[PDB]
């Protein structure tokens, strides 16, 4: 679409991974800066988190998703051109260390967080890899899912989807506990993962592995049972001798936060799946009730 | 239960039945394709149907294959000798969307017989994609067939499987099912099945969910019905044969209805 390549000025590198270097760019003509995702080209062609990543975000037109504007497709190299935003949730988070993030920007951005989310599922799109790293905010209060790699067009009722999936600390215990099935709830479990965390400035559940990461979440809300979680007894990693933990008041788990906060909080970090809130019902949540869209409070 | 999304089941319906008109292959493309046929492209969809069960696929990945290939010849043309890159190219190009484990570049050029090279099956890649502009998320007969499965009283495993039967060999004849929609096409397939196995019909909850009725199905359930009648004699004889597997109920192996009174 946009040409283009000849238009750009690569002003700096502002992050790494795979395939994969992205720099901040500024487009020559329209002034337009863009961060700029290069894909190296080779022995199995396009590598299919590009694929998925590419087509995903081509349908995925909203202002809490990260803006795809456009694809540079070489012999080589494919660049993919998106809107450019200042600064990601976890280097935010540690900025503000000392304050806190004002509850006003925490409820913002967990608000714009549901409103991109509920997109997404929508439009039949599992994340399933909601982050700090991934989410990005830019200067003027604006929060946007980002790195759409291991993202996944859905069918309903869903199929069997990869079992890797989720960094370990926001992964959901069905996912854990091996569920042949999994859904929108995942996402959802990250989010509130991702809530606690804006609101303590430090991870819900930091496992060190599989089972020390379900262990922290049984310690936390619990060992799940037939009365909370119908059929986990069963799943295919669910072992009856794992220790039985009492659940814990929700105060206990992020004292902070309000009698609405702990409310939402523990609807989106509920065992059942199936009772698991949606992100569309999250949004009309009573936490919401006074919500506004400041500018962050610190230079980014 | 969350597996069926009730919240997002419907805005999802919707969104689809937005796409299937967008992601729609042009209708007239044969005649315009000067080296190639209808029955060529049948005997292509008959070995996608092959390579789809040698590697254990997904349908899912057969049909967005076929959707990709009919999207890039209703603006490509290719000759005879390249329809099957084209095609080794789109199941690649699917495999990567849809699977857990997609098979390697090699194993697609080694079930062209090496009439390929791993190069060119790469570089067309390249161009579908191109041509295609990166929408891949296509939707398909079974992602309209498997909602239209949740208001079936029981769930019957015989209807499902009949129905994807239906939905599969629609894939195989461009005449007549290119002027057909997935979403149609997966109504008629469920219609068929449903009255095959059950005697039942196209429920009202589909209505209210679809806007479809008999009526508005009935020429695409015509072709359909002549379809299933005539399949035993069809050239094409890959998806019969995939479908007397007990994965799929031996469905192919139930004998049409003679008559729909419609
Ligand atoms: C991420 C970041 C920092 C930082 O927090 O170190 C500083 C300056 C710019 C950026 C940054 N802005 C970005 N804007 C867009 N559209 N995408 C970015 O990176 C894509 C990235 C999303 C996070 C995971 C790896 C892929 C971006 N990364
Ligand atoms: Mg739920």
């Amino acid at each position: 679409p946009p040409g283009s390549m000849e238009n750009f000025q690569k002003v700096e590198k502002i992050g790494e991974g795979t395939y994969g270097v992205v720099y901040k760019a500024r487009n020559k003509l329209t002034g337009e800066v863009v961060a700029l995702k290069k894909i190296r080209l080779d022995t199995e062609g396009v590598p299919s988190t590009a694929i998925r990543e590419i087509s995903l975000l081509k349908e995925l037109n909203h202002p809490n998703i990260v803006k795809l504007l456009d694809v540079i497709h070489t012999e080589n190299k494919l660049y993919l051109v998106f809107e450019f935003l200042h600064q990601d949730l976890k280097k935010f988070m540690d900025a503000s260390a000392l304050t806190g993030i004002p509850l006003p920007l925490i409820k913002s951005y967990l608000f714009q967080l549901l409103q991109g989310l509920a997109f997404c599922h929508s439009h039949r799109v599992l994340h399933r890899d909601l982050k700090p790293q991934n989410l990005l905010i830019n200067t003027e209060g604006a929060i946007k899912l980002a790195d759409f790699g291991l993202a996944r067009a859905f069918g309903v009722p869903v199929r069997t989807y990869t079992h890797e999936v989720v960094t370990l600390w926001y992964r959901a215990p069905e996912i854990l506990l091996g569920c042949k099935y999994y859904s929108t709830a995942v996402d959802i479990w990250s989010l509130g993962c991702i809530f606690a965390e804006m609101v303590t400035r430090r991870a819900l559940f930091p496992g060190d592995s599989e089972i020390d990461q379900l262990f922290r979440i049984f310690r936390t809300l619990g060992t799940p049972d037939e009365v909370v979680w119908p059929g986990v007894t069963s799943m295919p990693d669910y072992k009856p001798s794992f220790p039985k933990w009492a659940r814990q008041d929700f105060s206990k788990v992020v004292p902070p936060l309000d009698e609405d906060g702990r409310s939402l909080l523990s609807q989106m970090l509920h065992y059942d799946p199936n009772k698991r809130i949606s992100a569309k019902a999250a949004l009309a949540h009573p936490f919401f009730q006074d919500v506004t869209k400041p500018v962050p409070h610190l230079r980014l | 239960g969350v597996n069926e999304v009730p919240d997002y089941h419907e805005d999802i319906h919707t969104y689809l039945r937005e796409m299937e008109v967008k992601c729609k292959p042009k209708v007239g493309y044969m005649k315009k394709q000067p080296d190639i046929t209808n029955s060529m492209r049948a005997i292509l969809v008959d070995w996608l149907v092959e390579v789809g069960e040698e590697y254990k696929l997904q349908n899912e990945t057969l049909h967005l294959a076929v959707n990709y290939i009919d999207r890039f010849l209703s603006s490509m043309s290719v000759l005879r000798g390249k329809l099957q890159l084209v095609g080794t190219a789109a199941m690649l190009l699917a495999s990567k969307f849809e699977e857990i484990y997609p098979p390697e570049v090699a194993e697609f050029v080694y079930i062209t017989d090496d009439t390929y090279t791993k190069k060119q099956v790469l570089r067309m890649e390249h161009l579908v994609l191109k041509v295609l502009a990166f929408d891949l998320a296509a939707p398909t007969i079974n992602q309209f067939l498997t909602q239209y499965f949740l208001h079936q009283q029981p769930a019957n495993c015989k209807v499902e499987s009949l129905a994807m039967f239906l939905g599969e060999l629609s894939l195989i004849d461009a005449d007549p099912y290119l002027k057909y929609l997935p979403s149609v096409i997966a109504a008629a397939a469920f219609h068929l099945a449903l009255y095959t196995v059950t005697g039942q019909s196209w429920p009202e909850s589909l209505v209210q969910k679809t806007g479809y009725t008999l009526e508005t199905l009935k020429p695409c359930l015509l072709d359909l019905h002549q379809t299933y009648l005539r399949a035993p004699q069809h050239a094409q004889q890959s998806i019969r044969e995939k479908y007397k597997n007990s994965k799929y109920h031996g469905v192919s192996l139930l004998n049409p209805p003679e008559t729909l009174n419609l």
